[PDB]
């Protein structure tokens, strides 16, 4: 279990939009449309979503990088 | 679900009333009784409000849901869902017009002034005892004339014709509809242009802007009267069937019941055509039934069926607690919750929490279901179902899976503050109780004594990383109130660790030299070492020096075995004295500081976990207990109180020979026997304290003992010396119930037995105690309500407004000594200008920077004394505060992130604290110089630096330019050292009269009489060749009936004659000799420069009244401008004092009664808001003269004096955002753009005046007036009435927002709430940000 | 004492109070007022919503989760029309704009 967050809101020091990308990131997990790019040890989306955001693999940019790729990609 | 927005309130016209009624409520039954079928036409009616039964008729001819607008023809009810029956009204057809009861006995009547009639004639109509001629045509009557019955009778017989007079409801509803709004309106714009004087230009534009308010809104008048009259759905009113065949109904069914009786009666007897009398009668009748349905309180109080309490209208449905928005709109039923008893579990962790595998099992149940059904172990949801009710070792290990990540949330009832809701992830127990982690007692203020805690599932995804993230415990560390920890250990804890570090003179294994902790275990545990004993260790400790790098030290100290095992646990960062000492309280909570800003959150955690494990263990292992011989009686006591005793008898024998008063022997034996108390005292505390003498290898020595009470009493685990008192010395005085002090203490102990009287007297205390706490508590909730309630909308929405203003903060010298330094004062403050060195050009801060711990030790290292910062109340930004305004401080370190509900915040910590709530010579203590503040001085002949100012201070600068004490001399203080002198440690640097201001002269000659008339309105009292006398020059209202325009003077005239003039200006010195002026020294003593002319002799309550800003009945008087004050016609019944400006014009008298004695001369130099009179200030005059900063400086001290007294430390922040909340409102004094009077907010106020002076057109150039208005008030004048109709009186706000046809945009929290929607705070704000792009957009 | 989900009331279809009908803890606003100093605010709009007093809120939840996924649908507490019904049986018209 992730018993502090402090990387995170340190990578982020808004601590709330935090949130909000974390939750972009864990549901697109959750309706399996993605995968994990960290190997996950039985963890849960939740505690999954941190630990990508901690590593600095993950933010708001990457998200929406990710999000118009795909658009593009679906849209031939 | 759509996307809305402005809920628009507004009065229903008759029309849309009849709109939304499906049929008429004819008859009042209900049902059959016989048949449970519903009435044809009643209350309760298939056909009006719907089919009691989904999609059936009601006959039964049709019951399928295959038709669904069909309406049988058998039965008129259509076939739908019954679920329509919630929502269909009903309207009933009123013969006679009834008025709105909430319109009229709401008190400002506002169809009584609307029709500008009084409510007191309106209530003689309602009742219809007399009539009221409306609109009498050409005669010689007017318009609004009250008639009685007589008086209608010779008016009819005079005057046959243009005579028109009517009754009630509709009389006052033709009056209604006939006004003409806009011409009275202009007609009243002209009255006021042409009147000039307060209260009536008030009332008058108070009645003008309701017209405007009519005129603009589009309501017409006569829709306050009532035509029609809805009824409520069926399903809010119910019918419920109880078991037993009996039934249950809402008095409300009673009451619409009586109101149709008596509509079908009058209808009836109007059909039948029968006299006046009568039909006047049924109507009375029906105005009672119906004001009673709306309101029922208001009247004879119609009191229900067999029950002698008042039965529940709807009024009282919507208002108070019981009704509506606090019960069932702010105050849910939430599901997936549950409720146990608290237990402690030493094993857990600090983020984790026990709890009962079936409670987990029934609150999981669906989350149970859906993984089984995802796993294939069951094929549908009831196997699902039946795999639960069998729980085979599967449903388990499912169980504990998804249990893994789920956080759950933990509250305690009297949720205080925002610590009373927290997050845990929940491992599963056996057992019934909830285990909670002992470390957050402290602050839930949770005790094991039956208290229990409530437990809810956060369900969603943003729910769990809301809860992981926001609310988990080790996010929470720091209280919100003051930046100190919450977690500290709180009484076992450090009862063992206390224990281990201790150290002893002499033991096994003394001076041994040990290779590190490891074998010191070795040792300790092999039992071949004491676990303290003074050693020599070889130990390596870290340290972070460099830019990140840790560096070994390793040496040898010489410590105790113990605080190597504490070693042990202990992280790199840290210095090893840290532990080097006795580890008490203190020592403990600022080592967990110390380690929290060294390396951070994780090894704190971690740390703090570690500490309580091992001093759990090492306290079970030191087998600590309390025997009754361990608490030692002092032997000498029983001399002391005998002696005592016989002092006392002494002082009672010499008082019955008559010597000495009643209360002098009171005050010797109170004295007396609270010096015994300290010797005995004193005594046991030496007995006690160091009373081990044990033995090194030959003679012997003495040590700091290990009694167990002492380790109790000294490590701070439990109990205080007064306790310890209390155990083993006599237990003191005590207060009789009016707070006097008994003669005779309690000379016995706990230990000791008492006897009934000593008992008794204790038992008072003690109940004394408990009530007190009681009311207290109830007192401290209400307060805390309040100020949650006013605060709740303020909100952090701007980055950086970017002002440069701020308010200069110095540490406050209360007296004595630096009750609080400035450091803390300002750390975490960001400046409002770079501060300079005490040498100019030498910046120490760039302009404003968030001031850490590095920058206020940086501070700390130079002498900077006052530091102007940023605060809130200056903060620039409209409608909320900026970042940088605020500063940092929180339960995290970092500046205040954008969005965070601060007013809450602040609220809550500032509440939950609230449960615990001669003189001859000054001596400086420390060596410094003396300097004296705002003074003028005349060095006299006697050779004494002369105060001739009353607002004279002393301060003292010590070696390195720093104010360390301060007090204030008054006028007539005999000085000795002037300016630059160095004054020894508690030197006398003043002297004064205790019981005496003298009255100081300039200049020198001899005393001349004038107006000084011997008999007329003074007595010569005069004694023998001394030259004593008792001449009483009275005041104004004291002179006598003779002497009472006769104002006896005293000028100074020299040898010569001539009046000597002060020094510099022409004044002659003419003295008035004040009030009770005892003219000592008589005629014929050259007078010297400085002869006397007069001799002159908390808790919560005073919280909330500091918050309500009452005047303490005694004002003290100020001065607006400064110059030249005088006097004036004299003797009017309160005397006349004119303030004369030396520039600006003289006409402003202030009226003084006569009781007031003033402190200043006329000739006097004051300065604006000066003290006249002495006594408290009441808020208002400083902050309408002296400005903003020094009332805030005021509410803050005050404050913070009545908190310190309790030794609880909060930050000036929260007062300091409530007293900006107090003062939003301002008054306008010019014109321009407003109504030139109106109460507007300062907000408005500068968003307009930004506006304008941005316009190139100069525009209003307006300038207002600063206002500070009561927290009640504050709050009631919100601009969302939803947020003000939560709580205040429903029926006064309802009515405004309804004659006003407000509408709510909600923009608030609250109203957020209400509507079930995403607040606009914190992880919303972004939410509500969207929304906010999408308004005023493309 | 605990409890998922059960029985409602008739006439505010919110939980039922009491223990011998298993019945749910009051939130009330002091709790409220405890979770608007966090920033927490989906868990307070679900506690208030879903949690309570949406019906076709509660099932689509309750759906929803059995289902392994978890959103919501906050939609309009029913306690608040009942609010709105009360009011209007007055004089006062008090309708939701729309534009
Ligand atoms: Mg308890
Ligand atoms: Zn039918
Ligand atoms: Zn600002």
């Amino acid at each position: 279990a992730r018993v502090t967050v402090q990387d995170a809101v340190e990578k982020i020091g808004n601590r709330f939009d935090l949130v909000l990308v974390a939750a972009r990131r864990a549901r697109q997990m959750q309706v399996g449309g993605k995968d994990p790019l960290v190997p996950e040890e039985n963890d849960k989306t939740t505690v999954i979503a941190l630990r990508e955001i901690e590593e600095g693999l993950i933010n708001n940019q990457i998200l929406d990088v990710r999000e118009r790729q795909e658009q593009q990609e679906q849209e031939a | 679900t759509e996307e809305f927005d402005a809920i628009k309130i507004a009065l229903a016209s008759p029309d849309m009333i009849r709109s939304w009624s499906f049929g008429e409520v004819k008859k009042p039954e209900t049902i059959n009784y016989r048949t449970f079928k519903p009435e044809r036409d009643g209350l309760f009616c298939a056909r009006i409000f719907g089919p009691v039964k989904d999609y059936e008729c009601l006959c039964g001819k049709y019951k399928r849901l295959k038709h669904r607008g069909v309406i049988c023809e058998k039965c008129g009810v259509e076939v739908t869902q019954t679920k329509v029956r919630r929502e269909r009204m009903g309207h009933i057809e009123l013969a006679s017009p009834t008025a709105h009861i909430w319109f009229l006995k709401s008190l400002p009547s506002r169809i009584g002034l609307l029709l500008d009639m009084p409510l007191r004639d309106i209530e003689r109509v309602l009742y219809f005892e007399s009539y009221v001629v409306i609109e009498g045509g050409m005669t010689n009557l007017e318009r609004q004339q009250i008639l009685t019955e007589e008086q209608y009778l010779d008016a009819l017989e005079e005057f046959g014709d243009e005579f028109d007079a009517k009754m009630g409801a509709e009389a006052i509803q033709a009056l209604l509809k006939s006004m003409d709004l806009e011409q009275e309106c202009e007609q009243l714009r002209e009255e006021l242009n042409e009147t000039n004087s307060e209260t009536k230009r008030k009332k008058l534009t108070k009645r003008i802007k309701l017209l405007e308010a009519f005129v603009q809104s589009g309501n017409k008048p006569e829709w306050m009267i009532l035509t029609v009259l809805p009824v409520l759905p069926p399903d809010l009113r119910p019918l419920v069937p109880l078991d037993g065949g009996r039934f249950a109904t809402s008095d409300l069914n009673d009451l619409y019941r009586r109101v149709i009786n008596r509509n079908n009666r009058l209808k009836r007897l109007l059909d039948l055509a029968a006299p006046d009398i009568i039909v006047r009668n049924e109507k009375r009748m029906l105005q009672e039934a119906v004001d009673a349905l709306l309101d029922n309180g208001r009247r004879g109080r119609a009191i229900t069926g067999s029950n002698k309490r008042p039965l529940k209208s709807l009024a009282d449905m919507i208002k108070g607690k019981q009704g509506r928005f606090r019960q069932n709109l702010l105050g849910k039923r939430v599901d997936y919750s549950g409720r146990s008893v608290i237990t402690v579990g030493p094993y857990l962790r600090l983020h984790q929490c026990g709890l009962p595998k079936k409670m987990a099992l029934e609150l999981f149940k669906p989350f149970i279901y859906g993984k089984l059904e995802l796993r294939g172990l069951a094929t549908t949801i009831k196997a699902a179902k039946k795999m639960v009710e069998r729980e085979e070792a599967v449903v388990w290990d499912i169980l504990d899976e998804v249990i893994r990540e789920h956080p759950v949330l933990l509250n305690r009832a009297p949720t205080l503050h925002r610590l009373g809701i927290q997050a845990f992830e929940p491992v599963l127990i056996e057992g019934k109780a909830i285990q909670l982690h002992p470390l957050v007692c402290a602050a839930y203020n949770a005790d094991f004594d039956g208290d229990q805690m409530a437990v809810h599932v956060p369900l969603t995804l943003e729910a769990q990383l809301e809860a992981r993230a926001l609310m988990m415990s080790t996010n929470n560390i720091l209280s919100p109130a003051n930046g100190e920890p919450i977690i500290v250990p709180s009484q076992d804890v450090v009862l063992g660790l206390y224990y281990m570090t201790r150290d002893c003179v002499n033991a096994k294994g003394e001076g041994m030299v040990l290779t590190g902790p490891k074998e010191a275990e070795r040792l300790y545990r092999s039992g071949l070492a004491s676990l303290h004993a003074r050693v020599k260790v070889r130990i390596t400790e870290y340290e972070k020096d460099a830019n990140g790098e840790l560096v070994a030290k390793t040496s040898l100290k010489d410590t105790t075995v113990g605080r190597a095992i504490l070693w042990m646990i202990v992280p790199k960062g840290l210095p090893y004295s840290i532990v080097n000492q006795a580890l008490g309280k203190k020592a403990i909570s600022k080592m967990l500081n110390t380690c929290y800003r060294i390396l951070g959150l994780k090894p704190t955690v971690i740390f703090a976990d570690q500490i309580m494990y091992t001093g759990f263990a090492y306290a079970a292992r030191s087998g600590a207990s309390v025997g009754i011989d361990d608490m030692v009686i002092p032997e000498k006591k029983h001399e002391i109180i005998s002696e005592a005793e016989a002092e006392v008898a002494e002082i009672q024998e010499q008082f019955q020979s008559g010597l000495v008063t009643a209360g002098e022997r009171y005050n010797k034996v109170i004295d007396i026997w609270a010096a015994a108390n300290d010797r005995v005292s004193k005594a046991m505390m030496d007995n006690l304290q160091t009373e081990t003498v044990i033995n090194r290898d030959g003679q012997e020595e003495k040590q700091v003992s290990f009694n167990s009470i002492y380790m109790m009493a000294d490590s701070g685990a439990r109990g205080s010396a007064a306790q310890i008192r209390q155990l083993a010395g006599m237990r003191g005085l005590m207060a009789k119930p009016d707070g006097s002090i008994i003669e005779t203490p309690i000379t016995a102990n706990f230990r000791e037995g008492l006897n009934v009287l000593q008992y008794f007297i204790s038992t008072h205390g003690a109940r004394k105690g408990l009530a007190d706490t009681a009311l207290k508590t109830a007192n401290s909730g209400y307060l805390t309500r309040r100020l949650v309630d006013v605060a709740q909308d303020l909100v952090v929405t701007e980055d950086d407004c970017g002002t440069h203003e701020g308010i200069m903060m110095t540490p406050v010298i209360e007296g004595g000594d630096v009750k609080e330094p400035l450091r803390d004062r300002v750390l975490g403050r960001v400046t409002a200008e770079d501060v300079l060195k005490p040498g100019t050009a030498d910046i120490l801060v760039p302009r404003n920077t968030l001031l850490h711990e590095q920058w206020c030790d940086l501070l700390e290292e130079n002498s900077v004394d006052a530091v102007k910062v940023r605060s809130v109340v200056s903060c620039d930004t409209d409608f909320g505060v900026c970042a940088h305004c605020y500063g940092r401080d929180l339960a995290r370190g970092h500046i205040i992130n954008k969005g965070e509900a601060i007013g809450v915040i602040a609220a809550q910590s500032i509440g939950e604290p609230g449960t615990q709530l001669a003189e001859s010579s000054i001596q400086v203590k420390n060596k410094g110089s003396i300097k004296l503040s705002n003074v003028k001085s005349v060095v006299n002949s006697s050779g004494k630096l002369v105060i001739t100012s009353r607002n004279t201070e002393l301060k003292l600068i010590d070696e390195f330019g720093r104010t360390k004490e301060s007090y204030k001399v008054p006028y007539g203080a005999v000085l000795a050292k002037g300016d630059g002198e160095q004054v020894a440690g508690g030197e006398t640097v003043a002297n004064w009269d205790p019981h005496t201001m003298p009255v100081i002269t300039e200049v020198s000659g001899f005393v001349r009489f004038t107006d000084m008339i011997d008999g007329q309105t003074i007595t010569r009292q005069t004694d023998e060749l001394t030259g004593l006398s008792s001449l009483v020059v009275l005041d104004s209202a004291e002179r006598t009936a003779g002497g009472k325009d006769l104002r006896p003077a005293l000028k100074i005239v020299d040898a010569q004659g001539n009046d000597v003039l002060i020094p510099g200006t022409d004044m002659p010195a003419q003295y008035f000799l004040p009030g009770k002026a005892i003219v000592q020294l008589e005629d014929g003593v050259q007078i010297s420069s400085g002869d006397t002319l007069a001799r002159i002799p908390g808790g919560l309550p005073r919280v909330a009244d500091l918050f309500e800003a009452r005047r303490p009945k005694e004002p003290a008087i100020l001065a607006e401008i400064s110059g030249i004050v005088s006097f004036g016609k004299e003797t009017k019944g309160k005397r006349r004092l004119v303030i004369t400006p030396v520039d600006g014009s003289d006409p402003y008298e202030e009226m003084i009664p006569k009781w007031r004695q003033l402190n200043v001369f006329e000739g006097e130099r004051v300065e604006r808001g000066d003290v006249i009179s002495d006594g408290p200030e009441a808020p208002h005059d400083i902050l309408r003269l002296r400005g903003v900063h020094a009332v805030t400086r005021y509410i803050v001290n005050e404050v913070q004096d009545v908190y310190r007294l309790q030794g609880v430390k909060i930050n000036d922040k929260h007062i300091e955002v409530i007293v900006r909340q107090m003062l939003r409102k301002a008054t306008i004094v010019n014109a321009g753009s407003s109504d030139f009077l109106e109460g507007e907010q300062v907000e408005y106020s500068r968003v307009k005046i930004a506006n304008r002076e941005l316009e190139a057109n100069g525009k209003v150039g307006a300038t207002y007036s600063r206002d500070l208005l009561g927290i009640t008030k504050a709050s009631l004048a919100t601009e969302s009435f939803i947020s003000a109709a939560s709580f205040q009186e429903t029926t006064r706000v309802l009515t405004e927002a309804a004659v006003a046809g407000k509408r709510d945009e909600l923009r608030g929290l609250k109203e957020n709430v209400i509507v079930g929607r995403l607040i606009p705070a914190g992880t919303g704000y972004a939410y509500h940000q969207d929304r906010m792009r999408r308004r005023a957009a493309g | 004492h605990a409890r998922s989900t059960g029985s409602y009331s008739l006439v505010t279809q919110q939980p039922l109070g009491g223990k011998a009908q298993f019945g749910g803890q009051r939130f009330g606003e002091m709790e409220v007022w405890a979770l608007e100093a966090y920033g927490a605010a989906y868990t307070l709009q679900e506690m208030l919503t879903v949690k309570s007093d949406d019906v076709n809120g509660r099932t689509k939840m309750y759906k929803n989760i059995v289902d392994g996924n978890h959103q919501m649908e906050p939609g309009m507490p029913e306690s608040f029309n009942v609010l709105l019904k009360e009011i209007r049986s007055l004089g006062i018209n008090i309708e939701l704009e729309d534009e």
